[PDB]
DNA sequence: TCCGCGTCAGACTCGTAGGATTATAGCATACGTGA
DNA sequence: CACGTATGCTATAATGTGGCAGTCTGACGCGG
């Protein structure tokens, strides 16, 4: 059972592990997230609903007036993506919000029966996400990257030494909300508990409890256990709990009843404990000297005097015991604090605490955050309550409360966003438990603590900021104004919200130009996770621990895809099967193992859930429809891996691929490649420029088709059916009746995008895949995008490669290519550049775009037409004028020379300059397209007007063909309904179709169908009219441009770039190179058959690199092509369909334990010859990642091609004709031409413009810049002798203004003398130091 | 540890007397007659009023303290021109003056380039109009749409919105992080490149050699006219001041010098070669 | 200065000077007006704050944020930082007669030679061409010589070939860790946009041809030419400055 | 790690051997980006002194 | 003398792309330079 | 005189301020 597009070309699968779950939609994250932000939910606070209900209702400071939110609505987008991209506007929907101004009486208590004013106000346009996952901001496609941050909740951490060479581990708790101040608890070397509010100055931890109204005795009752001391007759007694002692050393002789259990000075073992407990020991007699040091719990006072004998939390003595006895207390509650397990921490912290009561504590807290400002009681209560106990300033979020409650071992997940008094104490308790030794520290790098924020959350937050800015303005105006005249819209401003959101989608670090070199680049960019940007890490902040791959990354984050750079480890590609849980943690699919039998039941487990179960490896061998073959299965739990029995196994990896990301999944023999090289391989696949002919990969994996389809760059069929009309522009498909809805006409139109500019100025072209009259199913590829073959992803071109030295032409990774590659225009690449010419209005007057340009050759003006615009199709080269522009010049004063010169030619040319847009120097191309943007009032150019004529007539044609094909398709259905119960075949075709409004049949369901088709026909008739009026308005509409700008002309140049020495090429195993030479065909090593090799790569760039994948790819590539050469030979000689069928079935069903079965037979003869015609240019094979082809399978395939098992061949030198002295490995490596063309990088400068202040030459090729001669480069000249070279570089080559011109004149005069001066940078330095008020003088000779 | 200029000043203000109605009247009568202490006490007691309006005037141009100081200038003028004879209270009158002086300072010091309040006031109405248009037109105001609503010239609306453009920082970088500053992209234009400067040195040098190649009387009236050799660039009629003293003979001899020099450029290899330039 | 867009762009020193002048002049005013001393004090605090921001912003506590939120760059900030003026504009500079491109092998080269692209060399030796053009009398003047180069006339190539003869060029690769990161070569004009490097010196540069680039620099003076040929030439720097063992060796 | 990687690059490492390799690899690459700068800072301190 | 905020550091060239925001009332009397 | 630019004046009472830094890190001093 294969699909139509797979029947055309089947990939041979060497995979053996049956896929229980297919690769999901790869662009799920971006769409789900943003969809939640705009999604209208009544209850579920997501995006805007949440944002309004959070801020609103806003009530005035006086309390008479309030503004309340009803609902919102997005207007439809003013401009489509197309018009937005051309015009350079943001693709957005207007946000209209219903708001009700309600007013209370001040005279009545809370009478709401005064004024309720309800109206729908505009608050900004929100940018919309495309179906693909992108935003178009100012006519540029951008992607907003998902973010990775610390999940709100609690974290228990510890400086492992660091502070105090004492080497003390100081434990700390950090409570992190989603919004609010941070609450820190920490230990000090002296074991005193401290609180830092908002990581400010230190305060004793007990002070925060006093602020929450805790008496001293209540604090101690919270943290400490109580031990009762009875004073009987004369001897001291204390209530014993059998265990408490436990692992202590007995300080006194412990006697129970009359009989001695412990010996004094011996350690109490388990036997003593169980003996005492079983004897039921409750009193033990003790010496008075043991209480010296015990801490009293409660306040004990003299019932006689009524004064405090001892305060709570006070260290007891022999005399305080005596005083207590004689007062009349024969029971003393004392704290339990035995070092080791129960530490007296809070006891010692109370002694450090300078505060006494609640108020004194609140004052001290107030004085910390606001130091200097006098306390008031109202102020201190307000501040403390507004810190962690205000619903508006503090919000843990659902995820914060949930992680918080699980960390404190609660049962309830959901709860309050504000901190309870219980919460804080539980946190302190756990901190202290961890200090004692029971309980452990949480991991910050653990994915269970790193959460994903995609777009919608971030758009939501910026939108809340906008609302908050608005709330101040609104509340301010509600209080000041009269309430009754004043409506809500005079108070609201749209510009703050629009500005907050504009700044996110445009200025933000996470919003960046889509990387559109190729489909994979796009797809991988949209599934990026960044720990950087706002609310995240910085490069400065980022350590070594965060960057390294943790064990939790398994199945969630790619371990082998990260920028090799400063961003190494902060930016991460998402894994294949990975997804975001409801709270935003990453989760991975796993197959449930029940009673040892491995079900197809699939569970997504979060980072925290995963730790708990034992998960078998994917490669673990299952036994035919039940349990594991092997007794001891290789599994992983508790973040570590080993053998387990079958009964212990809980779960198993879904696919072998789930560990890896998308990009790395496309690398064939990843298993045989070093992880470093593999990283750069996956990174360079993103840099691959699509060639003129998109060639499939012979050695693929299978992700090829998934990526091409999910990227969206391919047109895929929604409805299917049969293709009515193909064209190099459009595909119209007639839908099948089973999916075709009976309401609208069942004809799908896919318009293909023709040769369009990318962000990297690469070429985006869609070509039709299917032929005229081809039957297709839902989800079949109808048209190929730029770097896609029949449905599969095709990043570059496979080539006959031989590993062997040439005459140093492949020295260090240098590549030797055959001329045949250039001839066949393989790796010829298409680039479309956009140049704009802006007509501005200046103080002197408006700039003119005339062809009438002072001082210009007829050669130049030949190419410009009447208006001053170059013609479509015109080839241009550097310095040719594209759009002629002249600027009004004010002062006309001339140097005497210019007076003479202007007198000689008499070409006074009034007083206009030349500011024409001309082709940049050294770029040369053909003009493919021209666009003109004019304002409204100003008279249109002749050329602008003919452009509008074309767009108008073309619009008319487009809409006319819509109504025509839609009416033909609609009456074609009426014709079939009328035949149903009314045979009039030939009789209905003869009378005109235009006079079919009269035609009906008897009143049944079929008469109602005729009514549906008739109402649709007329609906389309008026729809066509209003569509055409819209188009006509937009074409006539004068576009609002920047202030100053009258009109803009955009020229699009096209360039065909040939492969050439200096160009950068790589494979998919991170094997790069620069092309050194293009060898004539004659010269290249050739086979016994006479066929020359395409590329000669250096053997020495393999064993050091340890990317052995490229060699396996080459052997299999040759085997693939071996079988393609057999099929090519059988197709050239026609032969039998039976014989082709035989060979091809034996081929597909080769592999030792091939998962993929192909029972050829069912294929019809016509399907088989279309299939062979595609297999002829090499049978495409798929080697999954970690479940790839084995050596023995590759050699078996080679034998089927009659190629050698070694995959080494005899080669002959093209030059000499003699044979090479040993066999050479030859085969097909799929190669990529990266974006790094020498054409773009070569730059040179003699003299140019110079910097403003420093007077040094500028930097960069775009600014025609000199190369930077850095400190490092200077030192080199210092080490040498070279003093004159250095001075040159410092002076006449850089700042020295007089010197550089003087030495230029000398070099043209041929004097080659320096005449140095003083660098202007130094003159500046002096002026900058004197501006500081330091006298710095040059002291003369 | 009170180090902040703001918190120090606000501490000093709180430490003042708050005035009543009859007290304002007593002090105000003494103040206008010219009391030292009365002026000081009325000002110091009403500083809190400045702050309450100064706190609601931040995040627009200057800082809180900056606005507080200019607001205080309004308080002084308010005490000088307060009328205690009118039954109506001081706080009401002072609020006007404090808002006036703050607004005026915010209109001047903020805009880097000194702008007139006349253009600023016009701008205000253009912006308010834009706000009302934006609420009903879901899009944003065009210059033409605003101009239609005020019944004013499109050109005048465009000139105004052209003065609204804020100034960008050159010291501030653009290239993602700190890779290059706007200063280092932007070249000195008034300054010619050494190639252009050297080209002028060659023309000027050539002229000296070209002057000693034509007639002695053909380069005595051709250069003393253009100001090539002479001190002042004269005209056909003004060459008569020297020795020429003619109108016809000067015009024949100027052009006779240029015609022989045109053949000197056709033969050396320029003429149409140096015509494009 | 005016940007092309009609907008202006200015230094932050202007914003700091304007702070200082506004508050100073306001202080003059409040002294003329005999203001009560609390207000005089506030203005004197604000004046010292503004001057201290102008000299060294950020030292006196919280730096004054301008337009973005970034602290205004003050006088001291233009001198101090690595980026100040010392490290950036004075202990190293951007340089005339400098170019760069991708490097590629030149196994055919001798040790003292390097492949220099035609169009790159045309541009770097522009004044030297202008000079020979005028001595041959092929160019009447400099602007005609410039237009002959722009047209890239066949005679110009022959002159350029003549200038480059025996003229050494400096090749530099980042990073320049030790002195052999700069070496002089005699250039060989080549058709094509890539620089050709001799294999045996790839060791000193740590040059591998998987896309590395190199800076080219032209020693202009006779003295600089001689220092390049004698001291900095590839052939003459065979032994390393660190150990006696040489670096020039094929692999 | 207590369990070594008995399989090589020719035979093909398992998903777990590859994942475990990653750690060392990436720490190597991060080392080149980050550690280069202390080395270079030492060069510059040395140069200034001599 | 020692615990501790404070202050100073953190390879070299190449690239890409341009850039933002807010609002300050209506009116008359006034001072300054060119015709 | 006039256009552009500036200073001016108004009267219910109102009278103490408040948006972030996210803990980089080893190093080496300068007050209590
Ligand atoms: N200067 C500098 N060099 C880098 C950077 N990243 C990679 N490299 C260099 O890139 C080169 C990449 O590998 P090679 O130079 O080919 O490594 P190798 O020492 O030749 O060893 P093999 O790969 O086994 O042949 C190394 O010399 C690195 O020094 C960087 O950020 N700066
Ligand atoms: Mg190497």
């Amino acid at each position: 059972v294969y699909s139509y597009t797979e029947k055309k070309r089947i990939r041979k699968d060497f995979g053996k592990r049956p896929q229980v779950l297919d690769v999901p939609y790869l662009l799920s994250i971006q769409l789900d997230s943003f969809q939640k932000f705009i999604e209208q939910d009544p209850e579920g606070q997501y995006g805007l609903e949440a944002a309004f209900r959070s801020v609103f209702p806003i009530q005035s400071y006086s309390g008479n007036s309030e503004l309340q939110y009803v609902s919102y609505r997005l207007g439809e987008p003013v401009f489509d993506v197309q018009e937005c991209q051309i015009r350079g506007v943001t693709y957005s929907a207007p946000l209209r919000v219903k708001l009700r101004l309600v007013i209370y009486e001040r005279e009545a208590p809370e009478g709401t029966v005064k004024d309720i004013k309800e109206q729908e106000v505009y608050m900004g346009e929100i940018p919309l996400m495309t179906d693909n996952g992108t935003f178009v901001i100012n006519g540029t496609e951008r992607v907003i990257v998902s973010q990775l941050h610390r999940s709100p909740g609690v974290f228990f951490d510890s400086d492992k030494g660091k502070t105090h060479s004492s080497g003390k581990v100081l434990y700390n708790a950090r409570i992190i909300p989603y919004r609010g101040s941070w609450l820190d608890f920490e230990f000090d070397p002296k074991d005193n508990l401290f609180v830092r509010i908002d990581r400010r100055r230190k305060l004793p931890a007990t002070i925060i409890l006093r602020a929450l109204n805790y008496t001293t005795e209540q604090i101690l009752d919270l943290f400490f256990e109580k031990v009762i001391f009875e004073i009987r007759d004369n001897k001291l007694q204390m209530e014993l709990v059998p265990e408490r002692l436990r692992g202590e050393t007995a300080s006194f002789d412990i006697e129970a009843n009359g009989k001695v259990y412990v010996e004094k000075g011996r350690r109490i073992t388990a036997r003593h404990i169980r003996q005492l407990e079983k004897d039921d020991v409750k009193l033990i007699e003790v010496p008075v000297e043991y209480i010296a040091g015990k801490v009293v719990a409660k306040d004990y006072i003299d019932e006689s005097t009524g004064e405090l004998i001892c305060a709570a939390n006070m260290e007891l003595s022999l005399d305080l015991l005596a005083k207590l006895s004689q007062s009349g207390h024969k029971r003393i509650e004392t704290l339990f604090t035995n070092d080791l397990d129960h530490g007296p921490y809070i006891s010692e912290t109370l002694r450090v605490d300078p505060t006494n009561d609640r108020l004194s504590a609140l004052v001290e807290i107030y004085r910390m955050m606001r130091p200097g400002e006098p306390p008031t009681r109202e102020a201190a209560e307000s501040l403390f309550e507004n810190l962690f106990f205000s619903e508006d300033r503090y919000d843990l979020s659902a995820v914060g409360r949930m992680k918080f409650n699980r960390s404190l071992l609660r049962e309830e997940i959901e709860g309050s966003g504000i901190l309870s008094k219980d919460d804080i104490i539980d946190v302190m308790k756990k901190l202290i438990d961890i200090r004692n030794g029971k309980g452990e520290v949480d991991d910050i790098d653990h994915l269970g603590n790193r959460r994903i924020r995609s777009v919608g959350e971030m758009a939501e937050n910026q939108f809340r900021v906008g609302l908050v800015r608005v709330e101040r303005a609104v509340k301010e105006r509600l209080s000041l104004g009269d309430l009754d005249t004043l409506m809500p819209q005079d108070m609201i401003n749209a510009k703050p919200i629009s500005a907050a959101v504009k700044e996110f989608f445009g200025s933000s670090q996470l919003s960046q130009f889509m990387d559109q070199n190729n489909p994979l680049s796009e797809i991988t960019h949209k599934r990026r996770i960044s720990a950087l940007g706002p609310g995240g890490l910085t490069r400065e902040r980022a350590g070594f621990e965060v960057r390294d791959v943790h064990p939790t990354h398994y199945g969630r984050v790619c371990p082998i895809e990260t920028p090799e750079g400063p961003n190494i480890g902060l930016i991460n590609s998402l894994s294949v099967y990975a997804q975001t849980n409801e709270y935003g943690f990453l989760e991975t699919p796993y197959r449930k193992v029940t009673d040892g039998v491995v079900t197809d039941e699939i569970h997504y487990l979060s980072a925290i859930e995963e730790g708990n179960y034992v998960i078998a490896q994917a490669n673990s061998n299952l036994d035919e429809e039940g349990h594991f073959v092997e007794d001891l299965v290789t599994c992983r739990s508790k973040g570590e891996s080993s053998l387990f029995s079958r009964d212990q196994v809980d779960y198993m990896d879904v696919s072998t691929q789930q560990v890896v990301s998308v990009g790395a999944s496309l690398i064939p023999f990843l298993e045989h490649d070093d992880a470093n090289r593999a990283l750069m391989g996956a990174n360079m696949q993103r840099q691959a420029v699509p060639t003129l002919r998109a060639d499939k990969p012979l050695v693929g994996t299978g992700m090829e088709r998934a990526v091409a389809v999910d990227s969206g760059v391919t047109a895929v069929a929604k409805r299917g059916g049969v293709v009515q009309y193909v064209d190099a522009s459009r595909i119209v498909i007639k839908v099948n009746e089973d999916e075709m809805y009976p309401g609208e006409a069942g004809i799908d139109i896919y318009n293909l995008t023709k040769y369009t500019r990318s962000n990297q100025n690469t070429c985006i072209n869609q070509m039709p895949c299917v032929s005229l009259g081809e039957p297709v199913e839902r989800g079949d590829v109808l048209a190929d995008g730029p770097s896609t073959d029949l449905g599969e992803l095709a990043l570059g071109q496979n080539m006959r490669v031989a590993f062997m030295p040439w005459n140093g032409y492949n020295f260090e990774d240098s590549i030797l290519v055959s001329e045949r590659v250039v001839q066949e225009d393989r790796f010829t690449t298409i680039h479309i550049q956009e140049l704009a010419c802006v007509s501005r209005d200046t103080k002197l007057g408006p700039e003119e775009i005339t062809a009438d340009i002072p001082n210009v050759g007829e050669a130049a003006l030949s190419k410009l037409d009447e208006s001053g615009i170059v013609y479509i199709g015109a080839e241009v080269t550097g310095g040719d004028i594209l759009v002629g522009k002249v600027t009004p010049k004010g002062e006309t004063q001339l140097t005497p020379e210019e007076k003479l010169l202007r007198a000689i030619f008499g070409e006074k040319a009034s007083d206009v300059k030349d500011s024409s847009l001309r082709v940049p120097n050294g770029v040369s191309g053909t003009v493919i397209d021209v666009q003109v943007f004019t304002r409204d009032g100003v008279e249109k150019d002749k050329r602008a007007l003919e452009i509008e004529e074309m767009q108008l007539k073309q619009a008319k044609k487009d809409l006319s063909e819509e109504l025509q094909i839609l009416e033909a398709g609609l009456f074609s259905r009426i014709r079939a309904v009328l035949v149903a119960g009314g045979v009039e075949a030939e009789k209905l075709d003869k009378l005109p179709r235009d006079r079919w409004l009269e035609l009906g049949l008897t009143d049944e369901e079929k008469q109602n169908q005729l009514e549906q088709l008739a109402e649709q026909y007329d609906e389309l008739k008026h729809e066509f009219e209003k569509k055409l009026e819209a188009k006509r308005r937009k074409i006539t509409q004068g576009d609002d441009l920047a202030p100053g700008v009258l009109k803009i002309v955009k020229v699009y140049l096209a360039v065909k770039r040939r492969i050439q020495p200096g160009d950068k090429m790589a494979g998919r195993h991170g094997n790069k190179g620069v092309i050194s030479k293009i060898n004539p065909i004659e010269d290249m090593p050739y086979d016994e058959n006479g066929t020359p090799v395409d590329i000669v790569l250096n053997p020495l760039g393999v064993p050091s690199r340890m990317n052995i994948g490229q060699i396996l790819e080459t052997h299999l590539g040759m085997a693939a092509k071996g079988i393609g050469d057999k099929i090519n030979a059988m197709l050239k000689q026609q032969q039998e369909v039976a014989k082709l069928r035989e060979f091809i079935q034996r081929a597909y069903d080769l592999g030792a334990d091939v998962r993929q079965k192909v029972d050829l037979s069912t294929f019809s003869d016509e399907e088989v010859m279309r299939l062979a015609e595609n297999l002829r240019k090499g049978m495409p094979i798929a080697t999954p990642v970690f479940d790839g082809a084995k050596e023995a399978e590759i050699k078996e395939l080679l034998k089927l091609g009659d190629l050698p098992t070694s995959g080494q061949i005899r080669l002959y030198d093209g030059r000499t004709g003699e044979q090479f002295e040993r066999p050479v490995t030859v085969g097909y490596m799929y190669m990529l031409k990266l974006n790094h063309l020498v054409d773009d990088k070569m730059h040179a400068r003699s003299t140019g413009s110079y910097s403003l202040v420093t007077q040094q030459p500028l930097g960069g090729k775009a600014q025609f810049g000199g190369q930077r001669f850095g400190e490092m480069e200077v030192w080199a000249l210092e080490a040498y002798g070279a003093a004159y070279t250095l001075q040159e570089m410092l002076t006449v080559k850089s700042d020295d203004v007089n010197g550089r011109t003087k030495m230029y004149k000398n070099i043209v005069d041929g004097n080659h003398q320096m005449e140095p001066g003083m660098p202007e940078s130094f003159n500046v330095l002096l002026k900058e130091i004197r501006s500081l008020g330091i006298n710095i003088e040059l002291e003369d000779e | 540890r009170v180090l902040d200029a703001t918190q120090l000043y606000l501490g000093e203000i709180g430490y003042s007397p708050l005035l009543t109605a009859e007290e304002e009247v007593y002090f105000a009568r003494r103040a206008l007659r010219g009391d030292v202490a009365s002026r000081r006490r009325m000002i110091e007691s009403n500083l809190r009023l400045v702050v309450k309006i100064a706190r609601r005037y931040g995040n627009r141009g200057l800082a809180l303290l900056d606005l507080i100081e200019e607001g205080n200038l309004g308080l002084i003028r308010a005490v000088e021109k307060f009328d205690p004879e009118r039954g109506f209270r001081f706080s009401t009158y002072a609020t006007w003056w404090i808002r006036q002086t703050i607004e005026r300072a915010i209109m001047n010091q903020t805009r880097t380039i000194r702008l007139p309040i006349h253009i600023v006031k016009e701008l205000n109405v253009y912006l308010r109009t834009a706000r009302e248009l934006s609420h009903k037109l879901d899009h944003e105001p065009s210059a033409e749409e605003i101009a239609e609503q005020l019944d004013k010239p499109v050109d005048d609306v465009s000139r105004m919105l052209r003065l609204n453009e804020r100034i960008t920082s050159v010291d501030t970088p653009l290239g993602g992080d700190s890779e290059k500053a706007l200063l280092d992209i932007l070249a000195d234009e008034k300054e010619n490149g050494p190639e252009d400067t050297t080209q002028d040195d060659d023309m000027k040098q050539s002229i000296v050699k070209w002057l000693f190649e034509l007639n002695a009387k053909q380069r005595e009236v051709l250069a003393r006219r253009f100001g090539l050799l002479g001190y002042e660039a004269a005209t056909l009629e003004d060459v008569g001041r020297e020795i020429g003293l003619t109108r016809e003979r000067v015009r024949q001899i100027q052009v006779e010098g240029l015609r022989r020099l045109r053949e000197i450029l056709q033969t050396q290899g320029l003429n149409i070669e140096a015509l494009f330039l | 200065v005016p940007l092309d867009g009609g907008r202006f762009a200015t230094s932050d020193l202007n914003d700091l000077y304007r702070r200082v002048i506004n508050r100073n002049n306001r202080l003059k005013r409040l002294l003329d007006l005999a203001a009560p001393d609390i207000i005089v004090r506030n203005e004197k605090r604000m004046l010292q704050e503004a001057v201290d921001a102008l000299l060294d912003n950020g030292r006196r506590g919280r730096a004054i944020t301008g337009s973005n939120k970034r602290p205004l760059k003050s006088l001291a900030d233009m001198i101090k930082g690595k980026q100040g003026r010392f490290r950036q504009n004075l202990l190293g500079k951007r340089v005339d007669y400098s170019g760069r491109s991708v490097i590629t092998v030149g196994p055919y080269l001798r040790l003292h030679q390097c492949g220099l692209p035609k169009k790159m060399a045309l541009e770097l030796f522009k004044p030297f061409i202008y000079g020979k053009l005028e001595l041959r009398g092929l160019a009447t003047t400099i602007k005609a010589a410039k237009k002959m180069v722009e047209r890239e006339e066949a005679v110009v190539w022959d002159i350029l070939d003549e200038v480059i003869r025996e003229h050494p060029v400096l090749l530099n690769r980042a990073p320049t860790l030790h002195r052999l990161g700069i070496q002089a070569f005699e250039p060989v004009l080549i058709e094509g946009k890539a620089i050709q490097l001799h294999p045996l010196v790839c060791a000193a540069y740590n040059a591998d041809f998987d896309g590395d680039q190199m800076a080219v620099h032209v020693p202009l003076t006779l003295e600089a030419q001689l220092e390049a040929r004698a001291l900095m030439m590839s052939t003459n720097n065979i032994l390393s400055p660190a150990n006696g063992e040489p670096i020039i060796v094929p692999s | 790690i207590e369990t070594p990687i008995t399989a090589n690059f020719r035979e093909g490492l398992n998903v777990l051997q590859y994942f475990i390799s990653t750690h060392g690899a990436r720490k190597g690459l991060a080392d080149t980006a980050l550690k280069t700068a202390n080395s270079g800072y030492l060069t510059r301190r040395l140069v200034d002194v001599a």
